[PDB]
């Protein structure tokens, strides 16, 4: 399992990768933000390098707006590479996610308690 | 039907309209947006013409999968993937058939299941509904496109970044649903 | 009104306040994130200051994680000004209030969408 | 019941065992939060000392609101919010009565006011209730402090970072119970 988190903003992601990396230091992490240029925005080909960049096969992963959304769910048709796309707050759920995923929560627990804090995006 | 030449011509007539209108498109997209949509839609449709000019076609398919991949690369706020998808879609179906209504069709179809939206929604989903249908009942024109452009001033937004601003996205126009409609214009004044 | 963030991340507020800045360019915005040494954390005297310095009266607030709610409750509890804490997703709640708050949505009809988004923080 | 010294006593000791355990603090903030509450301690009592030194009291409430101010400022996590508003409360009542359960009395009400837990939700709440119980029934005991310590291994964590682990949070000691049963342990040294 790994975590991909994508933003509009590339100082979203690193700040919330760094937040994350002091509850979950040993989990496969990739956090992406903003276009190529660092403008706040959300790049295709950011989003589908970071899902092949990411180490593992089986990946939970978590965006701002909805238009980083549609990026995840386009590369998800785009690669054998197991996606769960989880419409959840990023910072909330992504840290959760994480936290979970470092102490060994399994895979449907994860998916249990994110359930909980399902929002209209 | 399109041929690669017609596709050719419409998607230049279409990168004309864009870019003469960014400004306005952008405009569009600040009341109910982030201000984007002219300047994400001048950038993807300029980076698509660069794609078509170092490029020899085979077929039409083959032009509207250059297109979705440009547009998907190109287009950085959620215009990009769902023309992205729109032309995808219309790539496979241009395998079967070019007649212009199941092209419509497709792209449509695509749209609203990479947005999820239906119309009546305040998005680009209900132009490309009305102009299928205008197709379909051999009614297609201009007027009936800034009919729907106009129209989108009414609707609620419940998807998109417009969708943040509740009621208060009543009573300004759908930039999605304006450069869908320059679109089908320049789609009718070269296909015929 | 005005608009003040607080994050555990100086990167999250600084990126939170520039994505929310391309759809509220006009209204009253501070953001706060991380210690006096750029660390991880909040802390009562940069949450107080956030509030001071934003030009508003009546403050919508919001934070990521729950001591950085603590050190809202606190700043609210020992100023003048009139906070309201939001119990929501820190980018996806400040990010409804701020673009509802620059087009001109009253007070009561932010609250209303916020109600619509609570989350057990 | 304590005075100016034996006040300065009792949080030099409190200080010391946080500084020699803080390694083990923050080690146990690492399974159910983020390594830190033991490096938050160190530097909050490090502080509280260094500014209790330059400072002149005329009573035992000032020593508190001095701890309160500094804590609040020098801890980032959550508790600097919790034990500074435990030490808010103690200083106000210590206007009053130095009385020691009436005192931490003031503390638990604070604690439990500014970030609400109940008893049993896996915090540094358990052990101020647990304490109090037993000064009212003058029973207190370092013996009994570390029975709470040891007993918060086996609570579902349903506040604060460790909340967010769910049943991963069963079977470890929580790091506020620890630095709480610390400040107890030396209260009960100095004043018995
Ligand atoms: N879920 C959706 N389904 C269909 N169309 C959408 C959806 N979300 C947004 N749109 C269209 O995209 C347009 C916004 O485009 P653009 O401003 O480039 O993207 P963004 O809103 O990400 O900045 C809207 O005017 C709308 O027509
Ligand atoms: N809502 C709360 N109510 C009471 N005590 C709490 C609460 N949240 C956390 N704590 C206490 O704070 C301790 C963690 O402190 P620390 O690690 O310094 O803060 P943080 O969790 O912000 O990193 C926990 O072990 C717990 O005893
Ligand atoms: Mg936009
Ligand atoms: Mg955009
Ligand atoms: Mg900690
Ligand atoms: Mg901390």
């Amino acid at each position: 399992y790994g975590i991909v988190i994508v933003s509009h903003s590339p100082e979203i992601a690193s700040g919330l990768k760094k937040l994350i990396r002091e509850v979950a230091k040993n989990i496969s992490l990739t956090a992406i933000g903003g276009l190529e240029n660092g403008e706040i925005g959300t790049s295709f080909d950011r989003v589908m390098n970071a899902i092949e960049e990411n180490e593992a096969d089986n990946l939970l992963t978590f965006f701002d707006l909805g238009s980083a959304r549609m990026n995840l769910d386009l590369v998800s048709e785009m690669t054998d590479k197991e996606l769960t796309i989880f419409n959840v707050p990023l910072i909330e759920g992504a840290y959760t996610a994480s936290a979970l995923l470092e102490a060994g929560a399994t895979f449907e627990a994860i998916k249990e308690q994110l359930e909980k804090m399902l929002i209209e995006k | 039907l399109l041929t690669i030449d017609t596709t050719i011509e419409w998607l230049g007539k279409f990168n004309e309209k864009i870019q003469e209108n960014k400004a306005y498109l952008s405009e569009l997209d600040g009341p109910i947006g982030d201000g984007d949509h002219g300047a994400n839609m001048a950038r993807g449709m300029s980076e698509t013409m660069k794609a078509l000019e170092v490029s020899n076609f085979g077929n039409v398919s083959e032009i509207f999968k250059k297109v979705a991949m440009t547009l998907m690369s190109k287009v950085g706020g959620a215009s990009g993937p769902l023309y992205g998808s729109a032309f995808l879609a219309m790539s496979k179906t241009a395998i079967e058939t070019l007649d212009t209504s199941e092209l419509i069709y497709a792209g449509l179809e695509a749209i609203q299941k990479r947005g999820k939206a239906q119309v009546g929604e305040k998005t680009m989903v209900d132009i490309w509904s009305a102009f299928l249908n205008d197709l379909q009942t051999d009614s297609a024109s201009k007027d009936n496109l800034e009919k729907v452009v106009k129209a989108s001033a009414g609707l609620l937004a419940t998807k998109g970044r417009a969708s943040y601003l509740g009621e208060r996205s009543i009573g300004h126009i759908d930039p999605g649903t304006q450069s869908s409609a320059y679109l089908f214009e320049t789609l009718l004044e070269v296909v015929a």
